[PDB]
């Protein structure tokens, strides 16, 4: 039924309207902060020597 | 039933304002100062061949060595990409094969099209011969996707607007997920397996929780379809590609979409996506044949794989973050370092 | 995506009348554009559609030399123009886009459950 | 580690040779997708050739191996699960004459989509119509009206290759003659010889379909094989 | 000074033809994304010229360093190994012909033994009459470097299956240049022209149409058949040149 669907949609709005949220400021720094943590842990962020890449 | 059409764009209206109030400065001005990563040019370090088919799908192994691929002459191969050498080679039943899983466990691997099953193999038989173990009937449309949690629990994703989650002892369902007006495309688990993001064919993600089995949020900002979709290794923000040419990231307590990665020079569509182990870096395959690597900081491009003869229709990263991996119409994957 | 009709009502048989169609969350240049409706006790039925820039036209042949398509891209609205209409022209109208820009073809627009296509408008006769 | 490399190199090697036996079975096998209407008599089509997701019918023309795939339980939302097919040999299109709210503008509206598809610009299309004796009866007791529907169907002259079969109405020929030149209207324009439609005519019953296909895919191939040589 | 002129046309015939076959054989090796059994044809086709090419220059050589040996059998070695090469290229002319006239035909076919038989019906079968024609004229005729004639049941041997060969060429040609005409009927002076230029240095049924003036259009044309062989299947295809621009554009980088 029309009406059903209509009332679903509307429950799912309101359910969504109230989810805690944060600052978007926020997250960028803490994507910019676990990138920086582990800048030094990721082989194809900087090359490793070739002794150590099974793939020479 | 009007007055319901007047509450739902009322609320629609409430939350637009909601995520615009959250919104006070873009990702790019908070990190307007971080350095480039500078030119990534990456070469390829081996390649294997033996699919007759278009490679439509591939995935890795927990302990970053082997994978398993799927092409659509009917075959699954797991390649050990160290040395390059075929271990199994399994006949399927449907030659229609559109995904492919392995087991964190090591022991198992799933595939699914558009025969709607999903059919589960078991690699350490006593006989040591490939067998089917079981068979999970129950969706309505081909399956687009699946994933492990564990030896026992599997979550698939169907072009019925449905995701559904399964007990494979008893091959019975234990959850379904509804809420989606278009095909669902593609899925990916949470770091910590709490929650799953699936974007569809509307241009709306939307996170779920795997339990309970009830919808959480929901994501928009794309102009058409969305068919690539990977969570940031942390866990709380993920990104997709839609056949607009742009991708982008959006993080769950914000609700709201972060940066958008787009130029000019693309009009083609994305196919796949995936991050970095330090999630410093962002790739994704376009149907001009053409790799890219996306600064996720930044938004500038920083490097090209080029060298696919053909449409990219996967990608992969290793667990440890050793060796990226691809595959393409052309038939022949490329490992890249 | 959004696509809301306007400018409906009720006509006699013979008469005339225009249907605005406004678009936002999307560039509209880049995107095809179809007009399409659905009359009671019968499925979807295609109607009209116009290119990107509007250099090409194309009309179902029961509709031909009646109506009129033209769309303003600097405004980002459709319009149908409506004269000499005949008892069958009874029915809603939706407002459609088709889901790939760039592209030539367009698929799903006449669909049970296509996802860009307006709530359309009603138009009596 | 010697024992295991050798082990190693002896399943791969047992394995590559199964894998060169399958390259030999893979490319002696055509793969054919089956499109068409719900009411276009699809089925019986199919019922005729062989006498879930997908229905896959195999069979086989002068010792040929030919791999034909039925659709089915799947959504009317085409323009995904589609790309999947443009590898195929050539997608059968069957349509009903007999259509013409009118199913005719749909299948012309949906034929044009396939046409004009970046994935599909290399992938052959054959073409059927499937209601030729209900056109006919159509047109015969005067209920065509095909002028309703088509604002230049009265004034459409017969081409000069026309070969009726025995019995045929003038205007029963001329009528069915005007639906085939509407979908060669759309198959002649940025063709650019890389791929071709195959207008025919057919009743739903006939036993030359499988003839016809068969010839067509003979076709397809010469063109692609010439192609390859810069011949064409 | 006809003799000279002749000289002259065709040594710089063929030294081009050379030049371009190396090139022509280089770029088909090199990417490997062209690998394929017509390809590989090809490859063998090249590799025949450019033997002919290096066997014809030896005679030059020879002939010149003796006139700046004869009582020796290395002469009669020479003389024969030109023989054989001479042979082996027509057949690999021959090999590319009934490759296509076989994909033509629409019929199945085990690759890799099928391009087995191949390669040995081209490299393989000239063996079967060179080495009978070398040890009736060593048995018969030892002397002069094998140059004389001086009887023809010993010249028809080597004769007659370049002619048999050269025939089956031609019908090939005509085969393919008829069905070539019903698909352009199906759906065109200038088309069917291109369509027929093109294919006669390929199968080299030139031999036919024309058999002074003679030997120079024979050997004028033939040194040259080489050069074209290269252009037309290496160089202005469509497939070479789109690979030379993606990879230019990706050294751009």
């Amino acid at each position: 039924a029309s009406i059903a669907q209509a009332r679903k949609l509307v429950e799912q709005l309101k359910m969504e309207a109230n989810i805690d949220r944060i600052k978007v400021s926020k997250a960028a720094a803490d994507l910019m902060a676990y990138c920086e943590a582990h800048a030094k842990e990721d082989p194809l962020l900087t090359p490793v020597p070739a002794s150590e890449n099974p793939f020479r | 039933l009007d007055q319901l059409r007047q509450e739902a764009e009322q609320l629609k209206n409430q939350i637009r304002d909601a995520r615009k109030a959250c919104a006070d400065a873009t990702l790019s001005q908070i990190t307007n100062n971080i350095d480039p990563v500078g030119r990534i040019q990456m070469r390829t370090r081996r390649t294997l061949r033996g699919h007759l088919a278009k490679i439509y799908a591939m995935h890795w192994g927990t302990d970053s060595r082997l994978l398993v691929s799927a092409s659509q002459d009917g075959k699954l191969i797991i390649w050990d990409s160290y040395t390059t050498n075929k271990v199994h080679a399994i006949p399927l039943r449907s030659s229609w094969v559109m995904t492919c899983a392995y087991a964190p466990s090591g022991n198992y691997v799933a595939c699914g099209g558009l025969d709607n099953i999903c059919s589960i193999y078991n690699l350490k038989t006593r006989e040591g011969n490939v067998r089917v173990s079981r068979e999970l009937a129950g969706h309505t449309g081909y399956l687009s996707c699946c994933r492990f949690l564990d030896d026992n629990q599997i979550v698939t994703s169907s072009g019925d607007t449905t995701c559904a989650l399964w007990d494979i002892e008893t091959g019975q369902q234990t959850t379904t997920f509804t809420g989606h007006t278009g095909d669902v495309m593609s899925l990916s688990l949470a770091p910590d397996t709490r929650l799953f993001v699936s974007g569809a064919c509307d241009a709306s993600a939307k996170l779920w929780d795997v339990r309970e089995g009830m919808c959480r949020q929901t994501f928009t900002g794309h102009e058409s379809d969305i068919n690539a979709i990977c969570f940031f290794p942390n866990g709380n923000a993920f990104a997709t590609g839609s056949d607009d040419a742009t991708c982008r990231l959006f993080d769950l307590r914000a609700d709201q979409e972060l940066m958008t990665y787009s130029h000019d020079n693309i009009i083609c569509g994305i196919t796949s996506v995936s991050f970095s182990k330090s999630g410093r870096l962002l790739l994704a395959g376009y149907d001009d044949f053409n790799c890219n690597v996306w600064d996720a900081l930044k938004a500038d491009r920083a490097g090209v794989l080029a060298g696919h003869d053909n449409r990219v229709s996967c990608l992969g990263v290793t667990d440890d973050g050793m060796a990226v991996a691809t595959g393409s119409w052309d038939s022949f994957l490329k490992i890249w370092n | 995506v959004q696509l809301q009709e306007s400018g409906g009502g009720l006509v006699q048989p013979g008469g005339s009348l225009r249907l605005s169609c406004a678009a936002s969350g999307f560039t509209f240049s880049n995107y095809k554009m179809n007009w399409v409706r659905q009359a009671p006790g019968k499925g979807l039925e295609w109607v009209s559609d116009i290119s990107q820039s509007g250099a090409s036209i194309s009309y179902t042949g029961s509709v031909k030399g009646r109506f009129t398509i033209s769309r303003d891209n600097a405004k980002n609205t459709l319009y149908l123009q409506m004269n000499s209409l005949k008892p069958e022209d009874t029915a809603v109208y939706y407002c459609a886009r088709c889901p790939a820009p760039f592209t030539r073809d367009c698929f799903d627009v006449t669909s049970t459950t296509y996802a860009y296509r307006g709530q359309g408008t009603q138009v009596t006769v | 580690q010697r024992n295991e490399e050798k082990a190693q190199r002896e399943a791969n090697k047992k394995i590559e040779k199964q894998l060169q036996k399958d390259k030999q079975v893979y490319r002696a096998t055509h793969r054919l997708l089956l499109l068409g209407a719900g009411e276009s008599g699809k089925n019986t089509i199919v019922k005729q050739m062989r006498i879930s997701g997908i229905f896959e019918t195999k069979f086989q023309v002068d010792k040929v191996n030919f791999h034909m795939f039925d659709v089915g339980a799947q959504r009317d939302e085409r323009r995904k699960w589609i790309q999947c097919f443009n590898d195929v040999t050539a997608i059968i299109f069957v349509v009903a004459s007999s259509s013409y709210t009118n199913r005719l503008q749909a299948a012309l509206k949906l034929f044009d989509s396939i046409w004009n598809n970046k994935w599909l610009r290399d992938t052959s299309v054959i073409l059927f119509l499937n209601k030729q004796d209900l056109l006919a009866e159509k047109v015969l007791a005067g209920k065509s009206k095909i002028e309703d529907y088509f604002p230049e169907f009265a004034r459409y002259t017969t081409p000069e290759d026309a070969t009726p079969e025995p019995g045929e109405d003038p205007r029963v020929t001329r009528a069915k003659y005007f639906i085939r030149d509407e979908f060669l209207r759309i198959s002649t324009a940025s063709g650019d010889g890389r791929h071709y439609c195959y207008p025919h005519f057919t009743c739903a019953v006939d036993t030359e379909n499988i003839r016809r296909v068969f010839n067509d895919c003979r076709d397809i191939i010469q063109r692609m094989h010439l192609r390859q040589y810069e011949l064409l | 000074e006809q003799l000279l002129f002749l000289y002259i046309i065709y040594t710089v015939g063929y030294a081009l033809s050379f030049s371009a076959l190396v090139i022509a054989s280089a770029i088909l090796l090199g990417f490997r994304h062209l690998h394929c059994t017509r390809n590989y044809i090809h490859l063998n086709l090249f590799a025949s010229f450019i033997l002919r090419a290096l066997s014809v220059f030896i005679k030059d050589a020879a002939l010149k360093w003796m006139y700046s040996y004869q009582d020796s059998l290395s002469c009669r070695l020479v003389f024969l190994l030109m023989q054989y090469c001479v042979a082996a290229n027509y057949y690999w002319l021959l090999v590319e012909g009934v490759y296509l006239y076989t994909l033509l035909a629409f019929s199945v076919f085990s690759e890799q033994w099928i391009f087995r038989l191949y390669v040995s019906i081209g490299w393989g079968v000239p063996l079967l009459f060179v080495v009978p024609w070398g040890i009736v004229k060593y048995l018969y005729e030892d002397e002069g470097c094998w140059t004389r004639n001086s009887n023809m049941n010993y010249w028809l041997i080597i004769r007659l299956p370049i002619l048999f060969a050269i025939g089956v060429n031609f019908l090939i040609f005509v085969r393919v240049i008829c069905i070539v005409v019903s698909k352009l009927k199906a759906n065109i002076k200038c088309r069917l022209a291109k369509s027929t230029l093109t294919l006669i240095p390929l199968l080299g049924t030139h031999e036919v149409i024309f058999a002074f003036i003679k030997l120079f259009t024979e050997l004028s044309f033939t040194s040259f058949q080489g050069l074209m062989v290269a252009i037309l299947y290496c160089f202005v295809n469509n497939e070479v040149q789109l690979e030379f621009r993606k990879s230019w554009e990706r050294w751009r980088l």
